[PDB]
DNA sequence: CTGGAGGAGTTTTCGCCATGCTCAGACTGGCGAGTTCGCG
């Protein structure tokens, strides 16, 4: 998954032995495996010519899984298995408050080719402070298209959804460190998979 | 983390202001097509200094029809314009991005306390 | 292919007014900036593609000034032409494992090419060439000031797709930056020129292409940009003698004395340059 | 070659801008720093490297003033020379019996290599000639505050081998360090040195090397990079007269009063040198 | 003065292979109710 093209070839000598290493020991992973991967995430863009009509994903569960273990080893903080509703961390607010961003938007322009994941996912992510502001002015476009349609679809409930959420935010952060990166995208993640899971 | 009436950061009372505005001609005129959220955010959140003395003279036109009716709900808005604007002093002419985003946060604070019970 | 025998520095300005300089193409395409304080950011590498398109128009393809076409080539193709030329057959991965003729690409190469022998490459491909340096070298440009760039929006007539929304039919968004004024850096070097051959008549034509860089680059985005000012330092022997950031310390940029805020002219800023080390010798009439 | 006779400690600082002073082969390319807390770093190899080049520059070869890690040389090459030159055979990872003493081949290579003669060096191999500690360490390069290193995406419109997909565009991306500060240490020992030779004169050279350094290394990556002071102290005495870390105490770095934000130029940062003791000199003209 | 040898130090002989793909979606979701001061 971490190849710079999804190819044995490309395997990285240091990660083969310390990951098997670790494995059997129970030491700390290598250093270097968390920018691998934030890396191969941060470049990747597929686009819709792939046999598969619908997109591909590009964090994928292999690599939430990897992030995941990384810090619950090395950095010892705490991450859940599933979406918590308590957590109230920054870098986790942000990643849940994209997938809602990205709901939204999909839902008002159907079939759109460039979405806000296709332009904004590595600068969000590295400095929230210099594009939120574009995100959140377009939301409103987004949502008022709902509201006029005769049935209103949707659009109380992500309104709803962003007002609660943002309560627990102060103020954006300028820059992020690498943890605070994979935090955001275990954020994304988790939230992601709330949706569409009603039914 | 929830509204702080104390902050006093210049972005944070603008947002504060603007959903009270929303707020006043929702109730004013129920069911609009359009309402000043689509028609001015864009345009306040840049440049403040430019159309906050269009929508005050819209406010106080809102406001009349309240006040000429029974309905007593109407000097509530005109003592939060009056609480919220003691504290600033002028209109910055232009922001930089962190001051828009600090103003979004502000507007959505304020937004979610007016629902409570 | 006489090499230039002294070492140089200089320092070049200009300014924009209501355009994009230059676009991010990870943060929807606003202008490069520093996230920390606000100052505007231009990569060298534009600089060097709007040099080579000027040299390219102005020469049109002289003996000894190709200019290794970069649109839509593909490079391999072209080191193949090296490899056949010198009569020998190339490797699958390597160079010729025989040290005369594994120079003797390289030195056609360097040769024929107006901007490998210029800039440099890397050509250690399928087909191996070698690698280069580059007597010449820039760094990023860096505005005066903050800037604050202002978005629009637009609108248009028609749609390009099936679309049923059936009059009206679509907007979209621009950014520009009302004004701003950046400043640039650079060296050359005389060890590496008597290497590649760099030579004088070379040297004139890049002073040519700095000055008349930009009037061939109109476009609908770019706006209007223009250069001011260009100083010159010359070392008197092979070596430097003094270090280079006393030198740009020589040259300072300050407000006139009618400020009045906003900045929207050139007139609006102040130039001046000191006194050189006597081992220096500084020519600014350029 | 006469050696010299007291013990030496130096202090050096030196700057770098919107530049990769030290790429890390692991992590893509990105800069090396700490994990922990942010700050940078460089490993004491990537000077001796510039070092390396700075004499081989300014030398060109001269008799006695060769360098043993060259451009992609072969080193067990290298060893057979000295038992050429001493005139005896060698053996399969085995050194000469002592009857023609293998002091013979390592005084004929310590006596005419400049960094075996410097650093030390490994010479087991299958050729052996022995080892060497080498009289001048130093160690890592730290910044004095956190670093904060961001990346930038740029394009070609070229491709390279047959991209037949597609003629078409490619991207790829950079990464560099706005501003940061950096510091270093290092040492002289005089009885290492008595069994090598390493005398005055080198350490004259030495001192030239240190302070011209940089302006040679120029490139498409490294940005701007400069040296800003340096502090000598020397012992009065073939043996030390006081701790090493009390020395490195004297000196001090700190923010200008009215710097605020971040930092964005040496004028930012105030520097002090303390008092020494009695048994030691401190000379800073350098 | 020469020997025999016990111990310290150096040289020779030993025997001589292998690990192996994979593969896909979900959903559609309506916040609440409010009152301003007052002479010389």
């Amino acid at each position: 998954q971490t190849a710079v093209l999804n190819k044995t070839e490309n395997i990285s000598p240091v990660l083969a032995g310390g990951l098997f290493r670790a494995m059997l020991t129970g030491g700390p992973y290598p250093q270097s495996l968390l920018p691998a991967v934030l890396g191969r995430i941060r470049a990747e863009h597929a686009r819709p010519e792939d046999k598969s009509r619908y997109r591909l994903e590009v964090v994928t569960y292999y690599r939430a899984a990897l992030i995941k273990a990384y810090l619950i080893r090395n950095r010892k903080l705490e991450v859940p298995v599933s979406l918590d509703p308590a957590r109230t961390d920054r870098p986790y607010l942000l990643g849940r408050l994209f997938a809602v961003l990205e709901k939204a938007q999909e839902d008002a322009v159907p079939g759109a080719n460039a979405t806000i994941k296709d332009r904004y996912l590595a600068s969000a992510s590295a400095n929230p402070g210099q594009v939120f502001h574009m995100l959140l002015k377009n939301a409103s476009n987004h949502t008022a298209k709902l509201r006029k349609d005769p049935e209103r679809k949707s659009a109380i409930h992500y309104e709803i959804m962003m007002q609660e959420i943002i309560d627990n935010i102060s103020d954006f952060p300028v820059t992020m460190s690498s943890d605070e990166q994979g935090l955001f995208m275990i954020g994304y993640y988790h939230q992601r998979k709330a949706l569409f899971t009603k039914k | 983390v929830s509204l702080d009436p104390a902050r006093t950061d210049r972005p944070y009372l603008l947002g504060r202001l603007f959903a009270v505005l929303e707020k006043a001609q929702e109730d004013a005129v129920p069911g609009a097509n359009a309402t000043i959220k689509d028609r001015y955010l864009a345009s306040a959140s840049a440049n403040p200094g430019q159309v906050f003395h269009m929508l005050l003279k819209n406010a106080s036109n809102h406001t009349a029809k309240l006040r000429k009716d029974p309905e007593r709900k109407a000097i509530h808005y005109e003592i939060m314009m009056q609480e919220i604007i003691d504290n600033i002093s002028d209109f910055p002419v232009t922001m930089s991005s962190d001051e828009q985003g600090l103003f979004m946060i502000g507007y959505y604070h304020q937004r979610k306390a007016l629902f409570t019970k | 292919m006489t090499a230039i025998a002294n070492r140089y520095e200089f320092v070049l300005l200009f300014d924009v007014e209501n355009g994009n300089p230059n676009g991010d193409p990870d943060a929807g395409n606003m202008p490069r900036i520093d996230p920390e304080t606000g100052h505007g950011l231009v990569t060298d590498v534009c600089l060097k593609r709007k040099i080579r398109n000027h040299v390219a128009l102005t020469k049109e393809g002289a003996e000894r000034f190709n200019i290794y076409i970069q649109e839509k080539a593909i490079l391999n193709e072209t080191h193949e032409r090296a490899y056949t030329a010198c009569d020998l057959k190339p490797e699958p991965k390597k160079l010729p494992k025989k040290v005369e003729d594994a120079k003797r690409v390289t030195d056609w190469m360097c040769t024929n090419f107006y901007d490998i022998r210029t800039f440099g490459a890397v050509m250690t491909t399928e087909v191996n060439c070698g690698q280069v340096r580059g007597p010449v070298q820039m760094a990023f440009a860096r505005s005066v000031e903050p800037v604050v760039p202002q978005e629009v929006s637009i609108t248009r007539m028609a749609v390009t797709t099936k679309a049923e929304a059936e009059d009206n039919r679509t907007m979209g968004r621009k950014h520009i930056v009302p004004y701003g004024l950046y400043v640039a850096h650079g060296f050359i070097s005389a060890p590496l020129a008597e290497k590649t051959g760099f030579s004088d008549e070379d040297l004139t034509l890049f002073w040519d292409a700095l000055v008349n860089m930009f009037e061939h680059d109109r476009s609908a985005a770019r706006g209007l940009m223009s250069s001011r000012k260009l100083i010159v330092f010359k070392h008197q022997n092979r070596l430097g003698n003094a270090p280079a950031h006393k030198l740009f310390d020589l040259v300072k940029v300050s407000r006139a004395e009618g400020s009045s805020g906003p900045a929207r002219s050139f007139a609006d800023y102040a130039v001046t340059v000191g006194q050189a080390p006597e081992g220096v010798e500084v020519k600014e009439m350029l």
